[PDB]
């Protein structure tokens, strides 16, 4: 179990670890959050209470360093950081822990959803994603752009998810247009599965952190992919059953986790409805189908 | 974007630009089998490709062969009007092809997309006009050369016949649209308006009858009392 301690908190601020939230008064005594479980990524974020625009935050994997938060005054925000000096971060962890200025993790024993949300997610994946190669954590906030969304500014801030376009010469193949367009099974199995991501838990580990950043920050391009991935495969007249079965899960955990209010803009009616009952897949979602009848039924 | 009365002039600018209908591409009579089921029977169709300031137009026969053992036809009609088109432009000199192409119907817009995907600057257009290019088939010539077919074949005419030499293309597109609207609304009474002065011919080499410029104004006239009379039945106004 590890720790992320913070400096101080001078600025009230609303704190996110992975599905949980904290509300901190300014200059309160938070010192930072411990037992956070070993063996995920984990994203710490941010919402300041005088500026509910940007969320903003960090994706990090404890087994890749020791790192704390520390607010910066001039450019006006929590940063993470890293320590290489373990025995000097020990004794500040163990002083804060001593004086209980500590948040838990707060995972109930029975509570599987973090890993749900997270088991094809991986750091080293992420750090493609957002390049930022000095730092082992990863920044990402609610205006980041993507490298799509930039093709239709700054690149060093983009988010690098790979671009999928129904419509493009990678997509279609020569002499196949009708059979490709309706059936993209030849784009989602030999250009992305064999050709860019190599595997299915490449892809999905996309797939949930483009969830992730859409639900944590409403990042709008990270809902593009989000949905562009699914529909891609639900658009797929054939694609392997264990893939089918693990979306069925993923989507599962990522519409059981969802805000209930949020369903209006984190949800793309036309995908859905598209997928789970237009498609080759429309029978293959069962989970899915299910918690969002119950769940969103207006949206459908 | 969309073509539409706003943007009507620009048909008649100098960027090249074809409209493409597709209505009487999937052509069938439906008829009632032995054991009283129903069934189709494909004819011959053609894809309208049309350049509305030259006239020139483009009729790609569609042979009843290429049907055969296909299913969803009228899907599949959409994109093989999108394949024809694509080796049309593909077959034309650089300088000849198109700078736009207007679909008459929303449904092309994908299918043609996704077949000129090599062409990324020729602007795939959908049009707000209701344009009567269906009643093309009501041209005796064209369909007599589409029912003639029997195998795939491209025919090159010239909609506008020898128009040009007297009036503008917009007027070439306007006479145009208003004798296919009749064609389409009374394709009979159209007809017989075309050919009562039978003093009036159709050259070998034309499509309509070789009107003096008086005539044409007379047949006009015609053509619209034919379009609001009709109207008035349809809707009992």
């Amino acid at each position: 179990m590890n720790t992320v301690p913070f400096t101080s908190a001078p600025i009230e601020v609303t704190i996110g670890i992975d599905q949980y939230s904290f509300n901190v008064k300014e200059n309160q005594p938070f010192h930072g959050i411990k037992d956070i479980p070993i063996g995920h990524v984990h994203v710490i974020h941010f919402q300041h209470a005088d500026n509910s625009s940007m969320r903003y935050g960090y994706w990090f994997d404890c087994r890749m360093g020791n790192f704390y938060i520390q607010y910066d005054p001039k450019d006006g925000l929590y940063k993470m950081m890293e320590e290489r000096d373990g025995a000097k971060f020990e004794n500040i962890v163990h002083n804060f822990k001593e004086r209980q200025m500590m948040v838990s993790y707060p995972k109930i024993d029975e509570d599987d959803t973090w890993y749900n949300l997270t088991e094809f997610v991986q750091m080293d994946k992420i750090r493609k994603i957002v390049r930022k190669d000095e730092n082992q954590f990863s920044y990402v906030d609610s205006s980041m752009t993507t490298v799509q969304e930039n093709e239709l500014s700054d690149p060093a801030h983009s988010l690098n998810y790979t671009v999928i376009n129904f419509k493009s010469r990678e997509a279609i193949r020569p002499g196949h247009e009708m059979e490709d367009f309706l059936d993209k099974s030849y784009y989602l199995n030999t250009v992305m599965l064999q050709g860019i991501f190599k595997n299915s838990s490449n892809y999905f580990g996309e797939l949930q952190f483009a969830f992730l950043n859409a639900m944590f920050f409403g990042n709008y391009g990270s809902s593009l992919q989000w949905h562009a991935m699914i529909e891609l495969i639900c658009s797929s007249a054939t694609v392997p059953k264990h893939m089918l079965d693990k979306l069925d899960e993923i989507l599962y955990y990522q519409i059981k986790t969802l805000p209930e209010q949020y369903s209006d803009i984190l949800l793309n009616e036309r995908v859905w409805n598209i997928c789970l009952y237009s498609s080759f897949q429309k029978n293959s979602l069962h989970n899915t189908e299910k918690i969002m009848e119950n769940k969103y039924p207006e949206l459908l | 974007g969309a073509m539409n009365s706003s943007n009507y002039a620009e048909l008649f600018n100098n960027d090249i630009k074809l409209f493409v209908d597709d209505t009487n591409v999937y052509r069938v009579t439906v008829h009632k089998t032995f054991e009283g089921n129903v069934a189709t029977k494909a004819i011959n169709g053609c894809i309208f490709t049309l350049n509305p300031k030259t006239g020139h137009l483009f009729l790609k026969i569609i042979h009843t062969s290429v049907w055969a053992g296909q299913k969803r036809l009228s899907q599949l009609a959409k994109w093989k009007t999108a394949e024809e088109v694509s080796a049309l432009v593909r077959s034309l000199p650089k300088e000849e092809q198109p700078k736009q192409i207007i679909v008459t119907r929303k449904a092309m817009l994908d299918p043609l997309e996704v077949h000129m995907l090599d062409f990324p600057n020729i602007a795939i257009r959908p049009t707000e006009l209701r344009l009567p290019f269906s009643a093309a088939m009501s041209i005796d010539k064209l369909s007599d050369v589409v029912m003639k077919a029997t195998e795939p074949q491209m025919v090159l005419f010239n909609i506008y016949d020898d128009w040009l030499d007297r009036i503008s293309s917009y007027t070439a597109f306007s006479r145009l649209t208003l004798l296919l609207r009749a064609l389409k609304t009374n394709e009979e009474s159209a007809k017989m308006i075309l050919l009562s002065d039978p003093t009036i011919t159709i050259k070998s080499y034309h499509l309509w009858p070789s009107f003096t410029d008086e005539q044409w104004i007379t047949i006009e006239s015609q053509m619209r009392d034919l379009i609001l009379t009709e109207y008035g039945r349809k809707y009992n106004v």
